[PDB]
RNA sequence: AUCCAAGGAAGGCAGCAGGCGCGCAAAUUACCCAAUCCUAAUUCAGGGAGGUAGUGACAAUAAAUAACGAUACAGGGCCCAUUCGGGUCUUGUAAUUGGAAUGAGUACAAUGUAAAUACCUUAACGAGGAACAAUUGGAGGGCAAGUCUGGUGCCAGCAGCCGC
């Protein structure tokens, strides 16, 4: 009968089943073990500050070629060093180094065929200023 | 806490106050005194919320510090003074008695009474026993404690005590088939004749109601208080007699009493 | 630390954003009745979907019941007294075919162009938020109104309007000014 | 055009308090919200009263205008309002005076400085005038 | 403790030179009118009447938050003057005008220039507020306009605070005597003195 | 670009209405001014 | 961790305001006991409990940014077309013209309130609105929207996914 127990005094073995069973999801495993509190860079928040490093050519090869323009950061609430993208900016005269950036998260799935990254993070703030509104000539950066 | 409490904050009022959610902030802690925190009724709710004589909480304050009220013949001087069932309000510079009676809804409602019917007041006797140097005495369901009773009078019994003297006139004692009012619980208000008494030891006891209108319903023990006879009680009912109407009905004599 | 005080959302997001005959039935109601949002249909469409519910949870009780029969004599007489619901059709069965556009024809955006009052539904809708629109004696400037069936007997203009009553407005009497002084000079 | 019409509505005799409440309907059609004075010298010659037996509050406009509500007082004679009313709404009628106050954080100050001084003080301010001089 | 640590060049007792440069962008506005607007909430008096006759240096010690605050004015003609005075400052305080308008040809030009050469911490600074219409509904839509304006240029601050009031004066001098500035990258990779003898 | 100091609002081709005006000129720009180019309701088309 | 004449002496804001630190992340060192209640020897005194206002795009409700005409011009349709022209509509434009309506805002006053601010009323001003100027994200597919022009094509076939 469908592998699984039917009697009326049953609820204990379907429910023990089900406790061993929801380990193998990823959500719950990720959830219920406290993974972002501990490994995760953000510690699980949806924004985080840090201090540019450095500046970075990364290249993306195969099939697209381009040249990714990235910034290795180390966050202050961590002292974690991190690598993130920053958009729409192909000189990054908004960004030097030694400046604090407001980073969120970023979903690109780069790929394996041609050893292309998807960096996990986009930069949103440089020096408190919009990144955006500087991009779109709407603010002026302060210069440090 | 600490100790014993002060405040009550407006929504853990009872329901049966009416309060509204947002005049305030608190409601009237009530005092101790002559009936439970839950189902008393303090002063200044009787004058502000439904008698609309005071506006202001200070105007209660003015009119009880000028001895208008009496509450069972005696004057009263506590804004928050637990006036609860069966209990007697005299106004003298109006001229008016009220009798405190729940309504079906299950709150306590104005009622307007005679001078004559003001004089007495029943009681539900909720333990006799037998003082020092050998002295009986009941106590009733307001705390009122009466020393030399009948001995007739056993636990359960309705007592009628002339607010003057405040000795016991007459009395009921619990039989099966007398006219009772119900206290607590579910059923609140309704007026009724008790079919019998069903027991159980060691336990609650209930009892079985027959109203007017042949509905049946059972309550506890607790909640019964016996008033008189078919068709004879001892005191002054309300309107609607404490006969429980479904809402089709009530429905229907709202839109009846409706003809321009 | 008080009553914390009630409150609750009105419209209701659609589930799929881009649906062209949706986009266009929409926009058709828009046209038709002179509206402005989307969320003004959205409204309509949320209680319709509520008193759809209350219906439909009502149905599966059986008849003779007191709550079915209160409660959806509450409910008919609730909808006969705004005129959405017709007169023949007071059963808890019509009220399941009961669709947008008759809630919609019963505003006071709608019955102001519809009695005359006005030449266009927009021009309805202007002389409406511009105070000139009493029913009874008090003055609706809300177009939401929804218009209740015994009141579409006192719909008229106010006695403070212009077109209604007293002295006109404020362009019409600079007008007058300047022609009187020019008349003077 | 116009004529202020009052109207009384819930009038209820209070004894307890010496006084008759009621609520206040103005019917003032092209007037703008009838003042408190106007209708303290009409409730009085309606009723027949001082006008420092008559009170009047808590009033408001209709969307629209053309009519207000309110709420109205009317005591037996001048001292029983004099001795039921607020004091605020006294001050409105110039039936009393204002009380002027220092303000509630100079008082609280004060309080708090008179509280580190056990005794009068002037014994205090002996020593400490001595031990200046000295 | 780091952050503890951090705050040993700033205790105004002895080691400690928190430079403000106090720039009024408005020529209808005057600089000794906003340092006494400042030093009147401080409440003694002495420093403004010792800060009168003809100086442009400052040392100031503030025994209130007991801070050693250094007043720089710039030269309000020489806009070198202007840049040399704002890249040396610890803090810069932006004078506006309620009345006159930030001047596009001379003091657009000084916001633009300081802020492109590197401005550290900062403060908006209204000081004519009450020259406009006495009713605060009208000074509040002045002080918006500035605010808004201001932001533009820097938002990293949204109060351009109003000297007239002890309230946003006293936080701008709290400000100046205990907030840690943020620091200017070039600058304070080479060291630089100000020096008085 | 950066607006002036005088912000005080107290004391070309034309614009698009707002609002409710702008649903009125869709509904005339869809379904009162009907255009049917090559069988089908086009909207945006280039030069044709 | 505070003062100090060095002997001694004081300390607990996870109360209301407010500061540092921390961080993606969070308000005024305002007014008042008039409400609601509470405490006391008590009607009166007291209450950062609480109420009021500021700050506040946390959410939530309602809904201004325009509405009518006449002209022409281009059409379309309705019937009379024998042709003209006889009216009924409905569009489009023409930064063409006309007379209207009204609040945003300002403000005598009055209401409001403990005192105020604001709201509801209301004298007197207040628009052709070529600027009392509606934005935010998009226009390969998913998924509504380009068969358009220029530059790019050495920072560029490009970037939730597929990608050309």
């Amino acid at each position: 009968g469908k592998g699984k127990p039917r009697g009326l005094n049953s609820a204990r073995k379907l429910r023990v089943h089900r406790r061993n069973n929801r380990w193998a999801e990823n959500n719950y495993k990720k959830r219920l073990l406290g993974t972002a509190f501990k490994s995760s860079p953000f510690g699980g928040s949806s924004h985080a500050k840090g201090i540019v490093l450095e500046k970075l050519g990364i290249e993306s090869k195969q099939p697209n070629s381009a040249i990714r323009k990235c910034v290795r950061v180390q966050l202050i609430k961590n002292g974690k060093k991190v690598t993130a993208f920053v958009p729409n900016d192909g000189c990054l005269n908004f960004v030097d180094e030694n400046d604090e950036v407001l980073l969120a998260g970023f979903g690109r799935k780069g790929k394996a065929k041609g050893d292309i990254p998807g960096v996990r993070f986009k930069v949103v703030k440089v020096s408190g200023v919009s990144l955006l509104a500087l991009w779109k000539e709407k603010k002026e950066k302060p210069r440090s | 806490a600490r100790g014993p409490k002060k405040h009550l904050k407006r929504l853990a009022a009872p329901h049966h106050w009416l309060l509204d959610k947002l005049s305030g902030c608190y409601a009237p802690r009530p005092s101790a005194g002559p009936h439970k925190l839950r189902e008393s009724l303090p002063l200044i709710v009787f004058l502000r919320n439904r008698l609309k004589y005071a506006l202001n909480g200070r105007e209660v304050k003015a009119i009880l510090m000028q001895r208008h009220v009496k509450v069972d013949g005696k004057v009263r001087t506590d804004t928050t003074y637990p006036a609860g069932f069966m209990d007697v309000i005299t106004l003298d510079a109006t001229n008016e008695n009220f009798r405190l009676v729940y309504d079906v809804k299950g709150r306590f409602a104005v009622h307007r009474i005679t001078d004559e019917e003001a004089s007495y007041k029943l009681g539900k006797v909720k333990k006799v026993q037998l003082g020092k140097k050998g002295v009986p005495y009941v106590v009733t369901h307001d705390g009122r404690t009466i020393r030399y009773p009948d001995p007739n009078i056993k636990v359960n019994d309705t007592v009628k005590i002339d607010l003057a003297s405040g000795k016991i006139t007459d009395f009921i004692k619990f039989d099966a088939g007398k006219l009772v009012y119900v206290t607590g619980g579910r059923n609140l208000g309704r007026i009724g004749t008790i079919v019998h008494k069903e027991r159980h030891d060691g336990g609650f006891d209930l009892v079985h109601i027959k109203d007017s209108l042949d509905n049946t319903f059972v309550t506890r023990l607790n909640n019964v208080f016996v008033i008189g006879e078919q068709g004879k009680p001892y005191i002054s009912l309300p309107k609607g007699k404490g006969i429980k109407l479904s809402i089709a009905e009530e429905r229907d004599r709202r839109r009846a009493q409706q003809g321009l | 630390p008080r009553a914390p005080r009630t409150y609750s959302k009105t419209y209701s997001t659609p589930k799929r954003p881009y649906e062209s005959s949706r986009l266009d039935a929409e926009l058709k109601l828009a046209g038709e009745f002179g509206l402005k949002n989307k969320k003004e249909i959205y409204r309509i469409s949320f209680q319709l979907s509520k008193i759809r519910r209350a219906a439909r949870d009502l149905l599966t009780r059986d008849e003779k019941d007191p709550k079915r029969l209160f409660e959806g004599n509450a409910l008919i007489r609730r909808l006969v007294r705004v005129g959405v619901l017709s007169e023949d059709k007071k059963k808890l069965d019509y009220v399941l075919a009961l669709k947008v556009e008759d809630f919609l024809e019963r505003r006071l955006q709608t019955q102001v162009y519809k009695l005359g009052l006005a030449k266009s539904v927009h021009h309805a809708r202007v002389l409406i938020t511009q105070r000139h629109i009493a029913v009874g004696k008090q003055i609706v400037n809300i177009p939401s109104f929804m218009v209740r069936l015994d009141s579409e007997k006192h719909i008229d203009f106010a006695p403070t309007s212009p077109f209604g009553g007293a002295r006109p407005g404020r362009v019409a009497r600079r007008n007058a000014a300047r022609k009187a002084e020019a008349s003077g000079e | 055009s116009d004529a202020v019409t009052i109207r009384t509505r819930k009038v209820i005799s209070n004894p307890l308090l010496a006084r008759k409440q009621f609520v206040v309907d103005v019917l003032h059609p092209n007037r703008a919200n009838v003042s408190k004075d106007e209708l303290r010298e009409k409730l009085a010659e309606v009723y027949k009263a001082e006008k420092d037996a008559v009170s009047v509050f808590g009033f408001r406009t209709q969307f629209g205008g053309g009519k207000s509500v309110g709420f109205g007082l009317v005591y037996n004679s001048v001292a029983e309002a004099k001795k039921f009313e607020p004091t605020y709404r006294l001050v409105r009628y110039g039936l009393a005076e204002k009380v002027e106050k220092a303000s509630r954080q100079q008082r609280k100050q004060k309080k708090n400085r008179d509280k580190k001084i056990f005794g009068t003080g002037k014994r205090l301010a002996k020593k400490v005038a001595r031990r200046n001089a000295d | 403790l780091d952050s503890i640590e951090n705050r040993k060049l700033f205790e105004g007792k002895n080691g400690a030179a928190k430079i403000i440069t106090i720039v009024p962008l408005v020529n209808d506005l005057d600089p000794l009118d906003i340092l006494y607007k400042l030093l009147k909430c401080a409440d003694d008096e002495g420093i403004m009447v010792q800060e009168v006759d003809s100086k442009r240096i400052f040392n100031v010690h503030i025994k209130k938050f007991k801070s050693n605050l250094k007043i720089i004015i710039p030269d309000m003609t020489n806009f070198l003057n202007i840049l040399d005075c704002a890249k040396v400052a610890d803090f810069v305080v932006f004078g506006l005008s309620g009345v006159q308008e930030v001047d596009e040809e001379f003091g657009e030009q000084i916001i633009r220039a300081l802020e492109l050469q590197g401005i550290a911490s900062y403060i908006g600074v209204i000081s004519n507020l009450s020259a406009v219409h006495e009713k605060e509904k009208f000074q509040l839509d002045v002080k918006q306009s500035l605010e808004s304006y201001f932001k533009h240029f820097f938002p990293s601050e949204e109060r351009v605070y109003n000297l007239e009031k002890n309230s946003d004066a006293l936080n701008v001098l709290r400000t100046l005597c205990q907030r840690l500035p943020r620091s200017i990258n070039w600058r304070d990779n080479r060291g630089y003195v100000v020096a008085d003898f | 670009m950066a607006k002036v100091h005088g912000s005080l609002a107290r004391a070309e081709k034309p614009k698009k209405p707002k609002g409710r005006a702008y649903k009125r000129l869709l509904y005339t720009r869809r379904f009162v001014n009907v255009t049917l180019v090559n069988g089908k309701r086009r909207m945006n088309p280039g030069p044709s």
